[PDB]
This record gives C-alpha cells, structure tokens and sequence, in this order.
C-alpha cells in the first residue's frame, strides 16, 4: 500500500493485504472520559490549596493523559482527609472567603469528605498550555481550606479533551525496558 | 489536486488558492490539510453582546520568511513562529483599533529548491505551543501537518480554524497557533541538487472578526 | 434476614450548604394569612433593573459643569469594585457573586435651570489603550452625544464585550487597570450651564447576569 | 424552591416538615421591572 | 458516561449533581480516524 | 499497469502481486509474460493413481540473487539458472519428502539501478535449456521474456506453466526450467548513472503438487 | 447461580460487577454420566 506520504492524510492497513483477518477490539478502556474517572492524589503544601488540575503528577496516568490534551472540560469530584471544617470557595472568589462558614463548609466525618463540584471557571473550557510559560489565575475549580489538610485527590467527571498533545513513557537503556511483573510466589 | 498532458518528467497536481485579491498557483501541490475542523464554532457570542463585525478585507494573503535549510542542520532542527507576529496592512491596522479579535489561519510554506535534492520538512500549526523536549519532536505529527520533500512536492499547505479558551482574544497578549518547521531528513545535495533551501510562507487570516473599538490619536 | 446495606465513607458529613431539609418535631402549625401583602420582590435583580442608585464623585452623586468647552466630566473604571459604583446597590448586591455578565445602565438628570443648556457624549472605552481624555479621540469608540431639553433624563447601556464569557465582579490585586475597560463622560459644550448638575445613577440591564454566590467579608 | 434537590419526596408529611399557611381574600418588583420603558422617545434616523 | 456504573438514578437532581452546559449556534478525530485509506493504489496480481 | 496523481517526473504503472502471505510491490511495471499458456495441464494425472496432493504453503515467494550489471561486460554475456536450484523452507521440504513433484513459477526480476543508466537486459526462461551457441543468443525472444531497460523498467515479471514429458518430475535429476539474463545493450553509466547494477529474483512455485510420500529418519 | 441468594437484583451494574465473557464460534460429563448402560446385556428369566 503504496500512498503519497506527504498528504498527511490518514493511512491504515490490515492483515488482509497479505491473507490474514483484522478481529474486533473494545477500546472501553482507552475511552476519554472512563480513564480519566478516577481519583489522583495532589500534593497539598499548606492547609488551604486551590483545586487545579495541573498539578496531578505529570507521569500519572490521570495527568499524563489529561497533558495529552491542550483543551478541556470537567467536572470535579474531591476526596480530603482533613481535620475540623472544610470549607469550599468557587473560582474567582476573593481569598478570604475561606473563613466564611455560610459558604459550602463540611463538618468532619472521618476519614475522607467526599464532595461533587461544578466546573466553574468563566471560560467555554480550560487549557493545558498556553502562549501568552505559566498558566492564568482564572484556570482552576476554586480553592480549598480546613484547619488541616492532610491528604487531597481529585477526580475528573464528564471529561472532554480537545487537540491531542504528545505523551512520552521511559527512554529504555538497552534494547527494551524489562522489569518486574506481578507474578506467583515462586514455592 | 491533478493536471493533463497526459503524464510527463515535470510536475503536475496543479492548484490555485485565493483569498481576497491574491492568489497562489502551485504546480506541485500534495493536497490541503485540514486542522482540527472545517468550520469555526459560533463568531457571535454572548461574550461580544454582539457588537462584533467581520472585516472581508484582512482575509488576503500576507507574505512573511522563514529561514535557509542547509545541509547543516540535521534532525529535529526547528524554526518556529506565533502567528499574527508583527502584522502590517489591513489585517495589522485592526489589531490597532480593536480591543478583541479571532481567526484561523490558511498557511502555504513554500521550501523551493529542486527535485535532486534529498531530505525532509515537516509543517506543522501548534496550539498553545509552549516549547517542546526533543523526545517529544517525534510525536509532531499530532498536529495540523504536512510534509514537503524534494522528490515530491515544494509546497506544503494547511489550513486551520481559531482555538482557545476563549471565543475572542486580545492577540496582544496570546496568540493561539504556532506555526513551525522542522529537519527531519537533513537535506541532501548530492550532484546537482540546490545547494540551499530558502522556506518562506504565504499566510492569509482566516474569517476575521474584531468587536470593542478602542480610541485613537491619529 | 433484613436489608442489607453498605454505609458508605465519605458521605454524610453535615455540610452548611446542602440540598436536603431535616427531619422535623412540632407540627399541625398554622400560619396567620399574607394575602397580598404589597411589595414583594421575587429576585433580587428584579429590584436593581427597576430602582437605579446613584453614582458617587466624591461624596456627591452629580457632576458638576466645570466650565464652557471640551471638559472631561468623569472617567471610571468598568468594575462593580469602582469607587464610583461604592454606595451603588448595584455593587452591594454584587459582592456576593464571584462571577458577572450583562448590560449595566447608566442615566444622566440634568438638574439645571430653564435658561442653561449643554451637549454632552458618553463612551465606553474597551481596554487597550489609555482611556482618551477628550472626545475626538474618544469618538472612535461605541459613544452617544445628546442635548438638554424637555427630558431631564437619557439612558445609556454599557456592552459587556470581554473574551471571556463571564467576568469577575471582585478586584484582583495583580489587575493594575479595570480589566472591562471605563466609561468616560464628557461635555462638548454648554451656554449658561456652568455650575449646573448632572446627576447619575446606574441600573441592572435586561440581560444582565450575577452568578456564582460567595461569602467573603468579615463575618 | 429553594437551595432543595432530592428528586424523592418528604419521607414526612409536608403538614409536619413546615407550617401551614392559611388564605384570606406572582408578585410586584417583577411586574414592575417589566413594566420599564425601552424604546428611544424620539424619532430615528438611519 | 465514565467510570460510573449505578444503575438507578441518582437521589439528587441533575441540576444540583452537575453543572448544566448551555448551547450556542459526536466529533473530529473520530471521524478523521475512519477516513484513512486502507486498500492498495496498485493493480493487484493473483 | 497504471497510477494517477497526474503524470509526474518520477514512475508510476504500479502493480503488487501475492503468493502466500508475501507480497511486492513496484512503482515501475511493464506488465507480467505470460508463459506458453494460461493454465495448466491436468494435475492429476493417472501416473499418479490419484496419490497427489497439492500445497498452498510452498506457494510463497522466496529471493535469490543472480549477478553484479557492469559496463564491462557487453553483449551477450548470460547469468543462467535451473529453478529449483538449492530450495529451502517449505519448498525445500516437499523435495526431500516426496518421490515426485511439479510446480510451474513465478518469477519477477529485479534489476535496480537508476534511470540515468542506459543499456539494457534481457530475462526469459527455458524449457530444456542446454548450452545455446553465441548465434543462438540471438533467437533467445523465443521464450517467455521481457526487457529491463533503465529509461523505462526497474523489474521484469514473467509467470511461467510446469513443463516436461512427465506429468510429474523428480527434481532430484530433472528439471524442466532455467531462467536466464543476458545483457543486450553494454550497462552505460554517463554522468549520473549508478556505478553497477545489482540484480535479484523474487519466486514462486506456482501450484505445486506432490505424490509418493518417502520414507523418514527425521 | 453459585452460592448466592438475594432477590433483588444488584445496584450496579453488571458490566461492573463481573467480567463480560466474549464467544466465538450444556456440557460434557453431564452428557457422559447419563450415556451409561444400565440395563442387563442376558436373557432374564422370571
């Protein structure tokens, strides 16, 4: 199968060129909005955090595939293990807010606190990128703050992604990348 | 895109482009690539209290050089750019008299040399380009691209539609798309290939529309 | 056996701001009727469309005629933040949404007595350059001049014309110019018109939007 | 009608979850709001 | 939609559970995907 | 054979043939020779008391290289082979588990140089090809042939039927088949051409029937 | 079907709660035990 390979036009064969037979696949699992359904651990520094997406570890799956995207939209799911009340505060609301209590404040019920968020930036959707680096105050799902926070993840519902951006795995020493796999216990 | 006679040692694939009063002839074209969609979302937002108007005039062709491909450079060598960059004429003048504006980009890179030479370009438009790692130069092809080489063509063309986080920008201060090029064969000269490459561009903005006239002093 | 449930964590903690409505424990409670009682207001927007409040100056709400001639009445940042906005119930009412989208009108009483008249221009002036200090320079932007007359008042609508679609009511530190732009309001010329006021107050607009409840304040 | 969202209703009676009210015999700054002039007053040209 | 799979609905309202996306005016790599050319361009022999 | 685009300075007159799960494609055909007939005889013959059997998988190409095209050997000079010659795999196996055999063949010849080369070869194969005399060469068109000529081919196809007095041969001591190259015209190499010319062969046995299974140590 | 008795079908779904076999295309000893001679092979007298 011979193409113009400049076109830049997508170009796809299968085993029947030569006699084999293409079989069926179930890419539920490579599906945008399934992968990213999940809770990813964000390293929170102080005992008040804004909720931003980008900071998810760049190698884990949810962020490294969220980055392989340059555009999108969610909504958020919050799991905090924090101590005394929790208090929420959506995006673009002035700092001190935080202490309000007639804002969405939740009471302790250990261990986690697990709330439902509405995107609520002021954009049509949120950016990975950006040229015009460092990216702008208004991309993120508001701020957080109890007396202590000690653990924070996020999960990503309703996603959608726009424009794919790369996404690279480990640069091999030899010839291939072996390792250890789950395996029996030998006996 | 193709052409007759019947079949020939020249070049055929003929295609003219035009936008406004210009055009652009190309006996060797490879085709157009199409971006990320054939049609821009909404041009009348809420976010414009539809006070935004479409200028016909600024949607023509702009020339603007790129750079010399030499032997020298080899793999992953790349010259980018942030379109509208500095712009002139029509197109610039709004930029000047307009709080907020959008448009896509129809670009045509041009690398004419000659059909001995060997190598490889390749051309692509980038959104929110911030600076790539050199591992990640070969995963490029994610983008609105296209090849040119030697053999085959000398023009590249792609066409591509406005993005960003917003319906209208302040170009002043981001610009969404990034039009680079990159090695990635070097070029071969061989006996009587050109001895360098000099890559230009012919870019024209694409359904341009502007809304919040600013003041002015002249 | 009996049902079989699975408490789960993370859920049930109090919570000042959610959706459901405790039990109760005194009942078969009868209220004295209401019946069309006058005055009641169903949104608060409604009240801000209809009653505008009054811009401030300076501890006053008009503008004074300097002098005849091409004078610069007032200029103002486009914010419900702005000093001028302040005893504004516009403004009150705004603190309490992060977010905003809409038209904002702005009227102008001429106050003056029967023998003095003036022309004046209003624009809106998009941010981008440095709002002009003299109508020529201002005539290039969405402008309205007018005259006095039998009609004390003129409205005006002020564009919401942002990239985004919706913006913040609330000032932040880093923003060194009114992100939205001002409005500048001149006078092109008047006769007998010195020391006369004008003043102005400002009203909500038909499509004009408060979002996004917030409680920052002292306590 | 309120900050309210349980899409099941009352597990109480609504005689036990509020008071009752009683009759004697839509409202005012919404009618009023509506009822604003919009149009120019003058006579447009162009 | 994604990872979510309760099969009654849920207690709260659609309006409270998420935020409501409004409309201005099935997508793109998707499509571009199913566009690729898959036969030969030759001239096949046996 | 033909291609589209246009017409172009490079080839076209595509065509890609298939045995088994192996394939070849060429940008440069002239078409396929057809050998002395289309189809062949009867496979199954009475001398094979129905014994026979055919198999799909010998049916594969397999390459073998034939010689060095050099300007100093000129007209006349013959690079000549008897197919099967040493076969391995599959094919391989057949000849050394049973008695008797037939397959007629496919052969394509690939002589890559460039198109600046001039000269030209001459490919064909033969029935019971036994010495040809210097005069001879001369009526070598008689066989199933085909040109390679730089200016217009890189590879000559031929398709050729089993042959012999015998339904069925012992290609342990008889085969029917050699295939045969001759340069006609000396290999030019002007100002561009390529120094020497490489030439290789792509086969296939061509249904291939096989009867009287031997014995085994194996 | 193994040891498993409730009446009331599972909240989620089963897509979720079990793995979904795939096919590609009642057994055997079950088949065997009941092909079993059970009769006498003789002549029975009496």
């Amino acid at each position: 199968t011979t193409t113009t390979g400049e076109s830049a036009d997508p170009v796809t064969t299968t085993v029947e060129n030569y006699g084999g037979e293409t079989q069926v696949q179930r890419r539920h699992h490579t599906d945008v909005a399934f992968v990213l359904d999940r809770f990813v651990k964000v390293t929170v520094s102080d005992n008040q955090h804004t909720l931003d997406v980008m900071q998810a570890h760049k190698d884990n799956i949810v962020g490294a595939l969220l980055r392989a995207a340059t555009y999108y939209f969610s909504d958020l799911e919050i799991a905090v293990t924090h101590t005394g009340k929790l208090t929420w505060v959506p995006n673009g609301a002035p700092v001190s807010a935080l202490n309000n209590t007639t804002n969405p404040t939740a009471y302790h019920k250990g261990p986690v606190t697990r709330l439902a968020l509405p995107y609520t930036a002021p954009h049509r959707v949120l950016a990975t990128a950006y040229t015009g680096a460092h990216l702008p105050t208004s991309f993120n799902f508001g701020a957080v703050k109890a007396e202590t926070i000690t653990e924070l993840l996020v999960r990503m519902k309703r996603a959608e992604l726009y424009c794919p951006r790369p996404i690279l795995p480990i640069q091999p020493t030899g010839d291939r990348h072996k390792q250890p796999l789950v395996a029996p216990a030998k006996q | 895109d193709k052409k007759t006679e019947e079949t020939t040692l020249l070049e055929d694939r003929i295609l003219t482009t035009r936008n406004g009063h210009t055009t652009s002839t190309t006996q060797s074209s490879v085709g157009v690539t199409f971006g990320y969609a054939t049609a821009e979302d909404s041009t009348s937002g809420p976010n414009t209290s539809a006070l935004e108007t479409r200028v016909h005039q600024a949607e023509r062709f702009f020339k603007m050089a790129l750079f010399d491909w030499v032997p020298s450079q080899n793999f992953g060598h790349m010259h980018k750019v942030v379109l509208p960059h500095e712009p002139k004429g029509v197109y610039g003048g709004l930029v000047k008299s307009y709080a907020y504006m959008r448009n896509g980009w129809d670009v045509e890179v041009t690398a004419v040399g000659n059909q001995f030479n060997g190598g490889c370009l390749l051309v692509a438009l980038v959104p929110e380009m911030g600076d790539i790692s050199d591992r990640e130069k070969y995963q490029l092809t994610l983008y609105p691209h296209q090849f040119i080489n030697p053999r085959t063509n000398m023009t590249a063309h792609i066409t591509v539609p406005y993005v960003g986080v917003n319906r209208y920008d302040q170009y002043k201060q981001h610009r969404p798309w990034t039009l680079v090029v990159m090695v990635v064969a070097p070029l071969t000269t061989n006996t009587a290939g050109a001895q360098q490459i000099k890559v230009y561009a012919n870019i024209a903005p694409t359904n341009v529309h502007v809304a919040g006239e600013l003041p002015s002093k002249e | 056996g009996i049902f079989p449930v699975a408490c789960s964590d993370g859920y049930g903690n109090m919570v000042t701001t959610d959706p459901k409505t405790a039990d109760p424990a005194y009942g078969k409670v009868y209220n004295p009727p209401r019946t069309a009682l006058p005055g009641r207001f169903t949104n608060y927007l409604d009240v801000a469309e209809a009653c505008p409040t009054f811009l401030m100056f300076e501890n006053v709400p008009y503008v004074s005629t300097r002098t005849d001639g091409q004078r610069l009445l007032a200029k103002f940042d486009v914010s419900l933040a702005a000093k001028h906005m302040s005893n504004t119930y516009l403004a009150g009412l705004a603190q309490y949404y992060t977010q905003y989208t809409g038209t904002i009108n702005l009227h102008f009483m001429f106050t003056g007595p029967t023998d003095a008249k003036a022309r004046y221009m209003v624009a809106y002036v998009p941010p981008g350059m440095d709002a002009p200090d003299n109508p020529e320079e201002a005539a290039h932007c969405i402008h309205a001049e007018w005259d006095t007359g039998l009609n004390s008042k003129f409205t005006f609508s002020i564009p919401y014309i942002s990239a985004a679609d919706y913006t913040y009511t609330a000032s932040h530190e880093a923003e060194t110019t009114c992100v939205q732009g001002w409005v500048c309001v001149y006078q092109i010329t008047h006769g007998k018109a010195d020391a006369d006021a004008l003043v102005v107050s400002a009203s909500a607009g038909k499509d004009f939007e408060l979002r996004l409840p917030v409680d920052a304040r002292q306590q | 009608s309120g900050n309210t969202g349980s899409i099941i209703n009352n597990y109480y009676m609504q005689q036990y979850q509020n008071s009752m009210d009683t009759q004697l015999g839509n409202d005012w700054f919404s009618k009023l709001a509506s009822s604003a002039f919009s149009g120019l007053f003058g006579a447009l040209l162009a």
